């Protein structure tokens, strides 16, 4: 597809720090925080802007659960340029680049995650971007990690346990923002795989209603990812 | 032997022992560490069997490392002169992979135990 | 501060149109995505495959039910 | 296949594969730089059976009627205010389909010379009998 | 008195409450939620800065073990004149640990408190005046990568990294060495064509024109400490029959110092190969008990890290290095290579014929033992034990295999 | 210390002021002084490093590590001192052996 | 601290006195709480000092602000002084209820006084907060008649800038005016020219 010798045209997506490549094939892309590398080999896109070169990132959804649900058309974003925002079950910067790219150097970005192993990659990227603050630390107990977090305007979840639920529970009650932003990512498969999956999905739903949390839109990841979607919903602590 | 995880239970481990035994007979088994690598390389390996009681333990430690990476299951069994005696050797085996085949005539049970090991993963 | 008169929303309302159609020539036509998602489609069930993960919630689903 | 039996009866186990790994990372790269269009069932959460009856698209998201379809690039209305081309995407949405038929006709060889191999292997061969090897 | 202790990633701050029972009012989301109220509510009693980044990291880690620091104890002292009064505090467990502590406090942790940290947490750039946000995210930011770094049990001797830019260092010094060196021997060849012919040794060729600098002090000047007595003489000899030509004490003392940079370049490729086996013998001690250390370090550099070279079987291991032989050789149906990069080791060496095919299977294998063990090792111990024995199978298998 | 590489971007600097520097954990005032000696503090670098090795994600290298750190830093100098060296005698030779062109 | 919770108290009476609407206090007097500044040098015993003044604006108005100006002199040279929002926010609060209570009190020499005070420290005004502040004087003060006011102020600095030879503090007072001068209407910008020009004239009319 996309190649060294073809020209394309970036243009903003619906979302603000979201951008799209036309030409042959239409890319989702984010504007890089680190120019000149790529964090997972991830394919790279340069422009000339009045004159300035900026680089870009292509985000490859098929790797990227929120990636999916961009393309799949979320109606609201609370991650954008300029917000604080909180990432729970962070495998490696896979994602967290893309996060720290649409925050924007005044944005910040508090990664979580618990394996040991998983995490050193982590910190490795995490030297590149100054905007995202790693934690290693389950979050299943949020007040070990109370420490290192302020507030945070959007909260979304990739942990992929059965208690994701309370997880996210948790940590929005510490430090979430009054109808502030939460997006679950939701396998089915790890919490209930007997039942079929929508029934599972209307389950989580209600346990987000009964934290208060309010939901408004979600979304599954098909043709990319099967059994999974992206809940979205605003906490209304009042 | 913390690390070896999650280890089959005393239950499961026959029915893993049982269907590497066929696997053998219909050479549908690799066996040796270094042959289930090759496996997951070439994605041709349904799951892989570890034997725990290895010393020292962490030589198959990379397989798993691997396995997520594929997304293929895994399991821990607790002796490894069991394993090798399953996989139809006189030598103990510590890790043997189970060959991708579609046509097989043991395919049903191959997943049934494939299920079983994704739900203790 | 919504103080458009009848002039300002037909001029915003013309660029609404000029933006969208100018968007279509991108958005590539119709045809094209007829024979392009025939192709897509073949493409994404070998690379996710899945089949066996559509027939194993049945073998979990058949084994879970009673049999009388 | 012709050309399957040519390479079976012509070409080695060593070759096969080397060119069935290329073409299995190629493909990776390949369906890697293709984007799909979206088959996602998605739902919208409401208040009020009254809200729920005034809903429509166009309110809900701020964007016209041509851009509800769009679920990829529905921009907000507010922020509004070929042959040849479009037949090389079609390349390479098929080009990469040469890949994938390609690549289990050299896993479909790679399987008979595998299986002919082990057959050349020294065993009981009653079908194998069971015999623990030495 | 009710106090609140808050803890900030600057330092711990107490917040002495007007209210004793504020924790016992239901509407503290609306009297929290501006600035002003909670300037008004809560003042400052007491603040303990983090000296260093290091007095920080066993300060968070004692609020993340539940333990009660010196600073925090101090700090809590300097308040213990306030008879009778209420310490809030976030955590259970720190309320806990304060409480066998027997200050004259009685602490309270409960869900309501949490407002007041939700709240006290707001607006904490503001509640600390002299610090601004940025700053605090810059402290809160470093906190987190020395916490992160503890706590994966980084260690400052243990990063692969090193090695991959030591060794490919250590190819590019070999480089410019030589490239000065054949610059010295044709710049000072000129003035004596004959030396090169006869020391071929790049640091003996430099030293000889620092010993000497002119054909006519080789009548007089030794050489014995740089060359033998029969090479010695051979260049002695060559002086005076010289076919070059005489140059200045300005060009003499230029080609002077460049004959000066080449031994100190010299003197620091042995101190960065001293460097590389100190290295290799910490991350990979098994490793290099087997294969060595020339070796190892290009083995690790092949593959670009330890997990990969770890997670790299063994066959592959044989042949990293010979690729281009093998991809030829399997494209084109002939044997393949058998050595790759490990034709260089030791053990390989004292093989012969055939049998040396046979150790690479073996020792390659063997490799794959020690590696994964320095590799994936938790808490290996620093002593090669587990490349030691494997050493002595390798040897044990060639002993019997060339006997 | 990765900041510093962006504070002082000419590397010959650079490679004076690791030399002081070994260390960003040794931090002083007296030696802000002895740093703000190097270059000028016009530029502000001496409050700078002062602040950001205060604060900084670099992770600490062992003694033997920087020990290669400085002495190859030691190397760069020396042969910029004799770039100097080579170009003054190299001006000197052409107006002798070729005053005119 | 006992003063700390003495002031504290008082705002809170005053709060429960504005609920029940009491129109005028007839005995309460300023210059006790003037004088708290002036003794007390705790910032926030002064800011909290800032508080109640800008609350009793409200009750009593005229009767207790006879002496309110040295107020604005302080904060002028110490609370716009620090950076920090809370001082913002006092200043912000007492400019916008103080300033229009003197209004409903010779109503200009005391404006173009609150002008001289804040004015005086314009070059010590953080810039973040330098347009702002004095963003907040302009509009509470009727724009049309006190920007002229203004820009003579501001005339009289950078003109000692040229002659200080201060180009850069000179650029800078032009961006932060013109940046003023920015946030007004058409109407305002033209009355403070005129203003400004009628000025030059009496000036040129005194030589």
């Amino acid at each position: 597809g996309a190649r060294g010798g073809a020209k394309v045209v970036i243009e903003p997506h619906r979302h603000a720090g979201v951008y799209i490549a036309r030409g042959k094939e239409d890319l989702l892309v984010t504007k890089n925080m680190a120019p000149g590398e790529s964090v997972y080999g991830e394919k790279r896109i340069s422009v000339e802007e009045p004159p300035t070169k900026v680089e870009y990132r292509v985000w490859n959804p098929f790797r990227s659960k929120l990636a999916a649900g961009i393309m799949g058309g979320l109606d609201e974003l609370f991650i954008a340029p300029g917000k604080k925002v909180l990432y729970l079950g962070a495998a490696s910067g896979t994602s967290v680049s893309h996060v720290s790219d649409v925050v924007g150097p005044e944005g910040v970005v508090y990664a979580v995650e618990f394996s040991h192993r998983p995490g050193r990659e982590l910190i490795s990227m995490a030297k590149k971007r100054p905007n995202i603050i790693p934690i290693i630390e389950d979050a299943r107990h949020p007040q070990k990690y109370r420490m290192l977090i302020g507030m945070v305007d959007c909260v979304f979840a990739d942990v992929a346990q059965p208690d994701q639920a309370r997880i996210i529970a948790l940590n929005s009650h510490m430090f979430l923002k009054d109808q502030g932003g939460v997006v679950i990512s939701i396998k089915a498969n790890c919490i209930d795989s007997t039942v079929d999956a929508e029934t599972v999905f209307a389950r989580e739903v209600q346990k987000l209603r009964e934290e208060r949390i309010k939901p408004l839109e979600q979304l599954t990841l098909e043709p990319y990812e099967r059994d999974h979607c992206i809940v979205v919903g605003r906490y209304m602590r009042s | 032997n913390p690390k070896a995880f999650p280890l089959a239970d005393a239950a499961l481990t026959q029915q893993i022992l049982d269907v590497v035994q066929q696997a053998a007979n219909l050479r549908q088994l690799k066996k040796g560490a270094n042959e289930a690598t090759k496996t997951l390389n070439r994605g041709i390996s349904e799951f892989i069997i570890m034997a725990a009681d290895c010393e020292p333990i962490e030589i198959l430690l990379h397989l798993p490392l691997l396995c997520e990476d594929k997304n293929v299951p895994y399991v821990f069994v607790p002796s490894r002169v069991a394993l090798g005696r399953a996989c139809g050797v006189s030598r103990p085996v510590i890790a043997a992979s189970i060959t991708t085949n579609d046509a097989s005539a043991i395919k049903t049970q191959i997943y049934a135990v494939k299920d079983k090991i994704e739900t203790l993963l | 501060e919504g103080t458009l008169t009848d002039h300002e929303r037909k001029y915003l309302n013309k660029l609404i149109k000029r933006n969208s159609q100018n968007l279509r020539s991108w958005d590539l036509e119709e045809e094209v995505r007829d024979e392009l998602e025939d192709i897509q489609q073949s493409i994404l069930k070998d690379t996710v495959s899945t089949a066996n993960t559509d027939r194993s919630k049945r073998r979990r689903f058949k084994r879970k039910q009673f049999k009388e | 296949s012709m050309d399957q039996v040519k390479l079976l009866k012509t070409q080695d186990s060593n070759y096969v594969r080397t060119l069935r790994q290329i073409e299995l990372k190629k493909l990776e790269k390949g369906a890697k730089q293709l984007m799909f269009k979206s088959s996602g069932n998605h739902t919208i959460f409401v208040d009020s059976r009254e809200k729920m009856n005034e809903f429509t698209p166009e309110k809900f998201f701020n964007t016209t009627s041509e851009m509800v379809n769009r679920s990829e690039n529905r921009l907000t209305k507010d922020q509004l205010a070929k042959e040849s081309l479009d037949k090389k995407k079609l390349k390479k949405f098929k080009q990469v389909k040469q890949h994938l038929q390609r690549e289990t006709q050299l896993k479909q060889v790679q399987q008979r010379m595998d299986a002919q191999r082990e057959l050349l292997k020294k065993g009981s061969k009653k079908k194998w009998k069971k015999q623990r090897k030495r | 008195m009710a106090y609140v202790l808050t803890e900030t990633s600057a330092g711990y701050a107490l917040l002495k409450a007007s209210d004793k029972k504020i924790y016992k009012s239901s509407s503290l989301i609306q009297d929290l939620d501006s600035s002003d109220k909670v300037l008004k509510e809560f003042k400052i009693a007491a603040f303990s800065k983090f000296n260093s980044a290091a007095n920080a990291l066993e300060e968070a880690n004692s609020i993340i073990e539940g333990k009660v620091s010196s600073q925090l104890e101090k700090l809590l002292e300097e308040i213990k004149k306030d008879k009778k009064s209420t310490l809030i505090v976030s955590e259970t467990k720190l309320a806990n640990a304060i409480n066998k502590l027997g200050l004259n406090f009685n602490v309270v942790s409960d869900a309501v408190t949490l407002d007041i940290y939700r709240a006290i947490k707001e607006y904490l750039p503001e509640l600390l005046p002299g610090m601004s946000d940025n700053d605090l995210s810059k402290m809160s930011l470093g906190l987190a990568h020395s916490i992160g770094r503890h706590k994966l049990k980084f260690s400052a001797d243990k990063v692969d990294v090193m090695i991959i830019q030591a060794i490919a260092l250590l190819d590019d010094l070999d480089k410019e060495l030589n490239t000065y060196a054949m610059r010295c021997k044709e710049w000072y060849g000129w003035h004596f064509p004959e030396l090169a012919k006869i020391v071929t040794d790049s640091v003996a060729y430099a030293r000889i024109i620092l010993t000497m600098g002119i054909r006519s002090k080789a009548s007089e000047t030794d050489l014995s400490e740089i060359l033998p007595e029969e090479i010695e003489e051979r260049v002695k000899t060559a002086a005076e029959v010289s076919m070059g030509t005489e140059i200045t004490q300005t060009d003499l003392d230029n080609i002077n110092a460049l004959a000066e940079q080449i031994v100190e370049f010299a003197a620091y490729r042995e101190q960065l190969s001293n460097y590389l086996s100190a290295r290799m013998k910490a991350i990979a001690p098994n490793l290099t008990q087997l294969v060595g250390e020339l070796v190892g370090a290009r083995l690790i550099a092949h593959s670009g890290s330890l997990i990969s070279l770890a997670k790299s079987p063994a066959s592959t291991i044989q042949i990293l290095g010979a690729e281009k032989a093998l991809f030829r050789a399997l494209k084109t149906k002939h044997d393949t290579p058998k050595y790759g990069l490990l034709y260089h080791a030791s053990l390989v060496g004292q093989a012969t014929g055939k049998n040396k095919g046979k150790i690479a299977r073996v020792l390659a294998a063997k490799a794959a033992v020690s590696l994964r063990y320095d590799a994936l090792a938790e808490d290996r111990d620093d002593s090669g034990d587990i490349g030691l024995e494997s050493r002595a199978k390798v040897e044990n298998r060639l002993s019997q295999l060339e006997g | 210390f990765p900041e510093l590489a962006k504070l002082v971007p000419d590397n010959y600097t650079f490679a004076k002021l690791v030399l002081f520097i070994k260390d960003k954990a040794s931090l002083n005032d007296d030696s802000l002084h002895d740093l703000a000696a190097l270059l000028n503090e016009d530029s502000g670098i001496a409050q700078r490093v002062i602040d950001n090795a205060r604060i900084s994600m670099g992770q600490d290298i062992s003694e033997t590590d920087m020990e290669n750190v400085c002495v190859f830093a030691q190397r760069v100098a020396s042969l910029a001192d004799y770039r100097r060296q080579l170009y003054d005698y190299l001006c000197e030779k052409m107006h002798t052996v070729a005053p005119n062109l | 601290y006992a003063q700390e919770t003495l002031i504290s108290c008082t705002l809170n009476t005053i709060t429960y006195l504005k609920e029940h609407g009491c129109t005028e206090l007839t005995n309460v007097r300023a210059d006790i709480l003037v004088s708290a500044i002036r003794n007390s040098a705790s910032p926030q015993v002064q800011n909290k000092l800032l508080l109640v003044i800008g609350s009793l604006a409200t009750l009593s108005s005229e009767v207790i602000l006879h002496s309110v100006m040295p107020i604005f002199t302080f904060m002028g040279a110490h609370s716009i002084r620090q950076d920090d929002e809370f001082t913002t926010k006092v200043v912000e609060r007492t400019i916008l209820t103080v300033v229009p209570a003197l209004i409903k009190n010779n109503e200009k020499e005391e404006m173009e006084f609150l002008l001289l005070s804040f004015t005086t420290a314009l070059q010590h005004v953080p810039r973040h907060r330098r347009v702002k502040l004095f963003s907040t004087l302009i509009k509470t003060l009727d724009p049309v008649k006190a920007l002229g006011s203004f820009l003579f102020l501001i005339a009289q600095q950078y003109s000692s800038a040229l002659v200080n030879f201060k180009i850069g503090e000179a650029r800078i007072l032009i961006e932060f005016i013109k940046a003023l001068l920015v946030d007004l209407h058409v109407n305002e910008e033209l009355s403070g020219l005129n203003d400004l020009l009628d000025i030059i004239k009496l000036l040129t009319s005194s030589k």
